[PDB]
């Protein structure tokens, strides 16, 4: 229900690296739930099955060895006003629900600025209209800007950039390595 | 290297000098009216060497060839530079509210 400064900073960095395009990834955690970090998957046209179902296994193979487990899924729509979840968000959340309970469907509202929908027997209903819980807002807002002003998103890499060149690390070592000292 | 241009320049200069030398020798032979009418091999060697050097230089300055296989030019392309259509651009994304509101 809470996100770590690393998860939030990686989310905002991937969202800023491709503003014109959509943003998607998988929030993975340790095995009440805290989102330690996210693995950003793709951008642009996301309504495609094979590359999305490859990321499932190619991230599980890393998390099972790194003692991690995938907990949630975030999406950022192309438009700046529309933040309603598409069919893809539901179809991916239902897939992780069968392997890990308490799945959170995150919608990055471009114009806080984050919605969290939870499934309770009927649908996916958000909680941001009522209230959204985080560990500490000012710390995250400071450390995010600290990496934003330096234009560090140009250095960030996601799974789509990794499928182009394997020399790129989808786990973002050089990002959280700077996050720890800030 | 990019020094081929200077090579063809020196070749053309030597060719012009050989042409001037041949003009001088022709003037001398028409002045003295000799029945030999044989160009000096000294200037003939210079003409041939300058011609060879200049031709070999312009063979290099002409520009390099390119592969015929189309699949070779798109081997470095990525879908991040093909999805974008400069005609159907839309400006109501998050970059407007994020970068310089």
């Amino acid at each position: 229900v809470k996100l770590t400064t690393q998860a939030y900073c990686k989310m905002v960095l991937h969202g800023a690296k491709y503003p014109h395009c959509a943003v998607n990834g998988l929030l993975v955690a340790e095995k009440h739930t805290l989102f330690v970090d996210c693995i950003p998957l793709f951008h642009g046209t996301l309504a495609l099955a094979p590359m999305l179902e490859v990321a499932l296994t190619l991230i599980d193979s890393w998390c099972k060895d790194h003692s991690y487990v995938i907990a949630g899924y975030y999406q950022a729509n192309e438009r700046v006003k529309d933040a309603s979840p598409n069919q893809v968000a539901e179809k991916v959340a239902s897939r992780i629900a069968e392997g890990f309970s308490d799945t959170a469907l995150i919608m990055v509202d471009n114009t806080p600025t984050i919605h969290v929908y939870e499934h309770h027997e009927n649908r996916w209903r958000c909680r941001d209209p009522h209230h959204d819980y985080c560990e500490d807002w000012p710390e995250a807002q400071r450390i995010s800007a600290s990496l934003l002003d330096s234009r560090s998103y140009e250095t960030l890499v996601d799974f789509d950039n990794h499928l182009d060149d394997i020399r790129n690390d989808w786990t973002n070592p050089e990002i959280n390595k700077a996050v720890l000292h800030l | 290297p990019s020094l081929w241009k200077g090579l063809v320049g020196i070749g053309l200069f030597a060719l012009a000098h050989a042409a001037f030398s041949a003009a001088q020798h022709r003037s001398y032979m028409r002045l003295t009216e000799k029945e030999d009418e044989s160009l000096p091999i000294d200037i003939v060697l210079q003409t041939l060497l300058a011609f060879a050097v200049t031709c070999y230089g312009i063979v290099h300055i002409a520009g390099e060839f390119k592969d015929m296989d189309a699949t070779s030019e798109l081997k470095n392309k990525t879908f991040d530079t093909l999805r974008n259509h400069p005609s159907f651009y839309v400006f109501n994304h998050r970059g407007r509210v994020l970068f310089r509101p």
